[PDB]
């Protein structure tokens, strides 16, 4: 969820 | 070539994009000189090499174009060795960060082989485009866990290597020697992985608030 919210 | 200059200027433009802010590079200078502060230093700056890090990956050319979860893969698999190439290009282009991490409370047995990898680059006097392009290199592996469509991380990453060799040709002609000592720091970059695994386990390492990228990035 972050690491896709970043990219 | 002509694809492959366009191919190096566009690794070149994102990664000259990428920089340490000034604010953390003064904390250096100015903070309170004790274990916790330095290990919140530390913390703050390895946060900040996995952001610039994502910056990059997500403009390396293709990396859009994969499977979602093969990116994510690709990010967390090769997190730990991009983020210590980073920290050794950082460190190298300072006396005083090294005496904070030598009084973080981190034992001997991690700072031993991470001054040593800094010392073993800095000798190579590293351009920038090598960083770049190494850098893209270990982010485009095709041997992280997990990964579903291998080969087409494979067809990202070989062009890349490529141009790497080809640039060593270009600028050190007659002297194979010199990518091969490129792909002997690559060798060194890579023992890091355990040595991160048993870190983590480590009980000063641990007791602590890692950032919550950190936290999801390593898969704490
Ligand atoms: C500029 O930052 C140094 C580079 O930092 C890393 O990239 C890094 C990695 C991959 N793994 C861990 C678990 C940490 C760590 O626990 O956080 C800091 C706050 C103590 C840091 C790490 C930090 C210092 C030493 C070592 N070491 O193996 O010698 C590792």
């Amino acid at each position: 969820a972050l690491l896709r919210y970043l990219l | 070539t002509p694809d492959q200059q366009t191919l190096l200027h566009f690794i070149m433009d994102s990664y000259n994009k990428q920089r340490m802010p000034q604010e953390i590079t003064n904390k250096i200078l100015k903070e309170e000189f004790s274990a916790e502060e330095n290990f919140l230093i530390l913390t703050e700056m390895a946060t900040n090499h996995v952001q610039v890090l994502v910056e990059f990956t997500k403009k390396l050319p293709g990396f859009q174009t994969l499977d979602h979860e093969d990116q994510i893969a690709l990010l967390k698999g090769s997190a730990v060795e991009a983020m210590f190439l980073r920290s050794a290009e950082i460190f190298n282009k300072s006396d005083l960060l090294e005496e904070r991490i030598r009084n973080s409370g981190i034992s001997d047995e991690y700072i031993t082989p991470m001054f040593s990898f800094y010392k073993s680059i800095g000798e190579l006097k590293m351009t920038q485009e090598e960083y770049a392009l190494l850098t893209a290199i270990v982010i485009l592996s095709p041997d992280r866990q997990y990964i579903k469509d291998r080969e087409a991380v494979e067809k990202l990453q070989e062009p890349l290597l490529d141009v790497l060799q080809k640039l060593c040709k270009i600028h050190q002609p007659e002297n194979p020697q010199h990518f091969a000592c490129l792909l002997g720091r690559l060798t060194e970059l890579r023992t890091f992985n355990h040595h991160h695994a048993e870190m983590l386990m480590s009980w000063r390492v641990n007791d602590h608030k890692f950032t919550p990228l950190l936290c999801e990035i390593w898969d704490v």
